[PDB]
């Protein structure tokens, strides 16, 4: 499921600095001598929290190794409250590679291009059938212990 | 084929359709988006053939076009989808400078094969495409790839199968498009909109849509005889013998016959 | 079922970017002064080098 | 008598000339000259005679003659039962004060309380208000209302019907009484209306009667058709209807002016030609549009039910009630009679969701024959994806959709028949999908034991 | 030691017979397997039943392959309880479902020469079915001959 989600999110990666300057130079020389809204993976903790609260996010992927874990403990409950499907992924460095940064505490996808909307929908259903109900009973229970 | 017998069959069928549509429904409700003239107007008239043997040895998925004296699909309520092959933008601009009075109005969307396999790959998308338009036209260059792109949603039935249109002349997509020029492209599509469609199914029954119930019965009779004559010597194997029945038909009524048999074999018996 | 914020959406989220417009105009001014090199498609850079 | 006969100010004459009004009705001709003389007025006119100008001309003349300024607070207060009537009167007052430096504003339940508080603090000379919000602003917000010279109470029968009796009692108690001219209007005459006229007006009133005595409210010669449609498909059904019943005459009623404006822009983009009558246009534009619709072979006009309450409805094939009716008794009887027509019978269709079906039980109690209209699912023209793309990409249409959604929710909340039409039973996601939203925008649907040893207060001052 | 039957649904096109046997043979030994298929056209109904010898390995396979996103299909791997196992459920197990051309048989039977009296049965069937059709279209009114 992480492989499927990262296939979709690799389809919707943002642009690096080189591609952005290259594109801007292209528009500059085109003006010297028409577009739709860009669709990218949304990142940044405060930005993603604002997207979840306004019910704009469609799928939320939360890293599991945020060292100040307070920055993300309320995030599964927040996604549950506002109704956005979420999943916990292994590695903030993995989410970082996707957004061209060293790390990323959380990423979110809000809307996509037409040609893979169905795929996104299936992925959403996948996590809400493959991760959310396997977590549903153990999300409430205390963990750990040395009983035995 | 005796023509005034087909004519009185057209009177009988139209009278039965008019009487059935005017009958009130007994559930205590009335249809809101339907009217008697509209319910009659949306009702087609079918012509069914019962060849003694199989017309084709397999399922031919590309229809055959018969030119009619009085064409079909003439209402402005009908919306047409054009499926091209090379730059859909070229054909979008071609529509933008085509015939704005009728062709431009009828044509609702123009899509390429690449965007067809991209945006209409799932079954919901092609079901929505099926539900939106009612007359589909496709360039002969990519009509072979359509069974895969438009699957069982478009090709289990025959009513809205893509109609082949020639948009070629006598490759990088953006720099040129090998196509015939614009006014004959208009004629090719126009000719193709009003045309009887023959579908080479394996088994005997072959129903051809020929007209509606708002038509003059003489127009329907002319349509019947022209469909008979262009059907038998072009698509029926071993010509004017295999024919057994030509049933004219309403969708919810019985089949009125035009019976053409004295003999039911060939020489072998 | 509804968003928490009832604040209006700024018009900037429906119209093309203005920061990129300023950046592109700055690049246009730079090309006109000859300070920076114009756009060449990558196949031209490949066949040149 | 024409409007040029009275010695009005030149600003007021010019404004009425731009509206296009050169002749009066009976209520204007019989109320404006006594009210300009300073006499309190008791009226018996109904909605649509022209009572709005009849109480707005003396208020505008008083405000202009005493040279009111925004630092002087409210000079005249017009109390209306519902928010859409208040908005119609606000549009009329905006047209009337085109040349007047005086300010005008609306205070209605269901809007921003803090923005209305700032608006009242800055100074609103003519205040068109709703009783609950007017009482709330009079009690808890600091604004000047000490220079009040005119109190108009409009449609008092409906306000006493909704249950704003104690609210108006506290309103009349709070408001200043000395040198205040009171003008109260009601289409009926009950005991509560008499009580309100006794507490509000001075000992000497002037009782004016402009009312038809031959009201044909017979409960047998009628036939009301209805269609049961879920919320998320409602507009789609209407659109399909409005594309299938072309070459015909259709009148469509919406609950609010904002939704009429939104659906007008929406149908302009979705290539369905309509004509619009909402209270954000010039009165001249509205009269010309209604005249063009009245003398046409086909076409459809969309308007508010309270806006076409005072309208000479022509012969039409279809009268469609898309939104819940503001006055169900008036809707059924009078709108069904105007839908049936003088000639070959037109039909009156009502859009019902599968949560307001108790209205049918009401139609069972009134002994009104009903007709159920069903529709096939495959004949609905599905333009939902195009609608959502249009709402997501166009900023003006997004704003109009939000305003229409809020207006629909608030008008549904402030409904007389709260048992049949309850906002709490409404699915906001589906109705916002009907308006063209993926997610429903945020709206406010709403807008034991006593203490141990506590005896009632007998002294002290609380502010 | 009782066998464990496993119901696997939402099959992708490709995960049919030998791929199922191999992939779940990595999970443990399979006694039997059967994919339900259509009569008229040889084609899977996206549904299969696999019988393992060990019930615990069947539970393990069904648990860890249940909501598996394979080729755009989320699988349905549920263990059929021992009390609800139908007796002849694996009737066509470990057998190929051959694709048989029924319509080609019908066409070449239409070609096939009947000799002398089966054509008399042909015209007899033709005449009283024409008689019934004639009664039906004399109910509404349309005359025919020949």
């Amino acid at each position: 499921l992480a492989a499927q989600a990262f296939k979709l999110l690799n389809k919707y990666r943002p642009e690096t600095k080189q591609e952005k300057k290259e594109r801007l130079l292209r528009e500059a020389t085109a003006i010297k001598e028409v577009s739709k809204k860009p669709y990218t993976v949304k990142y940044g903790l405060n930005h993603v929290v604002g997207l979840i609260e306004n019910k704009k996010a469609s799928l939320v992927l939360i890293a599991n190794d945020v060292d100040p874990i307070e920055l993300v403990v309320f995030l599964p409950a927040l996604c549950r409250k506002m109704g956005i499907p979420y999943a916990i992924i292994k590695g903030k460095a993995r989410l970082g590679t996707l957004v061209h940064k060293k790390t990323a505490a959380v990423v979110a996808i809000t809307e996509v291009r037409s040609e893979d909307k169905n795929e996104l929908a299936k992925l959403i259903s996948a996590v809400k059938e493959g991760y959310l109900e396997k977590v549903e009973d153990t999300r409430k229970r205390w963990g750990g212990g040395i009983m035995g | 084929v005796d023509p005034d017998q087909t004519l009185k069959a057209c009177k009988a069928l139209l009278a039965h359709i008019k009487k059935a549509a005017a009958a009130p429904r007994p559930d205590g409700k009335q249809n809101l988006l339907a009217d008697e003239e509209s319910t009659v107007a949306e009702t087609p008239i079918w012509l069914t053939l019962t060849t003694k043997k199989h017309i084709h040895d397999s399922h031919r998925l590309q229809p055959g076009k018969i030119i009619l004296p009085h064409p079909l699909n003439t209402s402005e309520e009908i919306s047409v989808c054009l499926i091209t092959a090379d730059p859909q933008r070229f054909y979008k601009n071609a529509v933008a400078d085509e015939f704005p009075e009728d062709l431009r109005a009828k044509i609702g969307r123009v899509i390429d094969i690449s965007h067809l396999k991209a945006k209409f790959k799932a079954y919901e998308a092609q079901r929505k495409l099926f539900s939106e338009h009612d007359v589909f036209l496709a360039d002969t260059r990519i009509i072979n790839r359509l069974p895969k792109a438009l699957g069982k949603t478009f090709y289990k039935t025959t009513t809205k199968r893509p109609i082949p249109v020639v948009l070629m002349a006598q490759r990088d997509p953006l720099e040129n498009a090998n196509a015939r020029p614009i006014p004959e492209i208009v004629a090719e599509i126009r000719k193709a909109i009003g045309a009887a469609l023959v579908h080479l199914s394996p088994s005997t029954n072959t129903a051809i849509k020929v007209g509606y119930a708002n038509w003059e019965p003489e127009k329907l009779a002319a349509n019947i005889e022209t469909v008979i004559r262009e059907l038998v010597e072009r698509f029926v194997p071993q010509k004017w013998q295999n024919v057994r029945n030509f049933y004219v038909k309403g969708p919810e009524t019985a089949a009125l016959p035009i019976y053409q048999t004295d003999e039911l074999w060939l020489d072998e018996s | 079922k509804m968003p928490l914020s009832a604040a209006p959406e700024p018009k900037r989220r429906f119209i093309p970017s203005k920061n990129e417009a300023k950046q592109i105009m700055k690049l246009v001014r730079a090309i006109r002064e000859g300070r920076i090199l114009p756009y060449k498609p990558p196949e031209e850079r490949e066949r040149e080098e | 008598q024409e409007f040029s006969e009275l010695n009005l100010s030149e600003k007021t004459t010019k404004a009425i000339a731009e509206m296009g009004f050169t002749k009066m009705t009976e209520i204007q001709r019989r109320a404006i000259p006594p009210a300009l003389a300073g006499k309190d007025v008791l009226g018996a006119a109904k909605t649509g005679s022209g009572k709005t100008l009849a109480f707005l001309i003396p208020a505008v003349e008083m405000l202009s003659s005493l040279r009111f300024k925004p630092r002087n607070g409210t000079g005249a207060i017009v109390v209306t039962p519902t928010r859409e009537l208040a908005l119609q009167i606000f549009g009329v007052a905006r047209e009337l004060m085109k040349y007047h430096s005086q300010t005008y504003g609306v205070v209605i339940g269901g809007a921003n309380r803090r923005a209305e508080a700032e608006k009242l603090g800055k100074g609103v000379n003519l205040l068109i208000a709703t009783p609950g919000r007017l009482l709330d602003h009079l009690q808890n917000t600091p604004f000047v209302f000490k220079n009040l010279k005119s109190l108009i109470i409009d449609e008092a029968d409906r306000i006493l019907e909704i249950g704003f009796e104690d609210e108006m009692r506290q309103i009349v108690k709070i408001l200043p009484k000395e040198d205040r001219q009171t003008m109260l209007f009601s289409a009926t005459q009950t005991t509560k209306v008499e009580d309100l006229a006794r507490i509000s007006l001075r000992p000497g009133p002037l009782y004016i009667n402009v009312d038809e005595e031959k009201k044909y409210s017979t409960v047998e010669g009628l036939e009301q058709g209805y269609v049961v449609v879920e919320a998320d498909k409602r507009f789609l059904l209407l659109f399909s209807f409005l594309k299938k019943m072309a070459k015909k005459k259709i009148i469509v009623f919406f609950s609010s002016c904002n939704s009429v404006k939104y659906y007008s822009e929406l149908l302009q983009y979705i290539d369905l030609p309509v004509l619009d009558l909402h209270g954000k246009q010039k009165q001249q534009k509205r009269t010309n549009t209604f005249f063009e619709f009245c003398n046409a072979k086909s076409g459809t006009l969309i308007c508010t039910d309270v806006a076409a309450r005072g309208l000479d409805i022509p012969q039409v094939d279809w009268i469609v009630q898309f939104d819940p009716p503001d006055d169900p008794r008036d809707y059924i009887h009078r709108v069904g009679r105007t839908a049936r027509g003088n000639n070959g019978k037109g039909r009156s269709l009502l859009f019902l969701q599968p949560c307001e079906l108790g209205f049918l039980a009401h139609l069972k109690a009134a002994k009104v024959p009903v007709v159920e209209y069903d529709f096939p699912k495959n004949k609905i023209l599905n333009v939902q994806s195009q609608l959502e793309k249009l709402i997501s990409t166009n900023y003006y249409l997004n704003q109009s959709a939000k305003e229409g959604y809020r207006s629909y929710i608030h008008a549904y909340a402030s409904h007389s028949l709260r048992s049949v039409f309850d906002v709490h039973k409404l699915d906001l996601v589906k109705v916002a999908k009907s308006f063209g939203f993926s997610t429903p925008p945020r709206v406010d649907i709403t807008l034991g034991r006593r203490a141990y040893g506590s005896q009632p207060r007998q002294g002290g001052r609380y502010k | 030691s009782q066998p464990g039957v496993m119901y696997i649904a939402r099959l992708p096109h490709g995960f049919y017979e030998h791929e199922l046997r191999g992939y779940f043979s990595q999970f443990g030994e399979i006694t039997r397997l059967r994919v339900v298929r259509n009569k008229k056209t040889g084609a899977s109904r996206h549904r299969a039943f696999i019988e393992f010898a060990d019930a615990e390995v069947a539970d393990i396979a069904a648990r860890t392959m249940d909501k598996y996103l394979l080729f755009g299909h989320i699988l349905t791997c549920k263990i059929v309880p021992p009390a609800q196992v139908h007796p002849d459920l694996f009737k066509g197990a470990n057998r190929r479902f051959k694709v048989v051309p029924w319509n080609k048989m019908a066409g070449r039977q239409l070609e096939r020469p009947l000799s002398e009296s089966q054509w008399q049965v042909k015209v007899a069937k033709e005449e009283q079915r024409r008689a019934a059709r004639a009664e039906k279209l004399k109910e509404m009114g349309y005359e025919f001959e020949a």
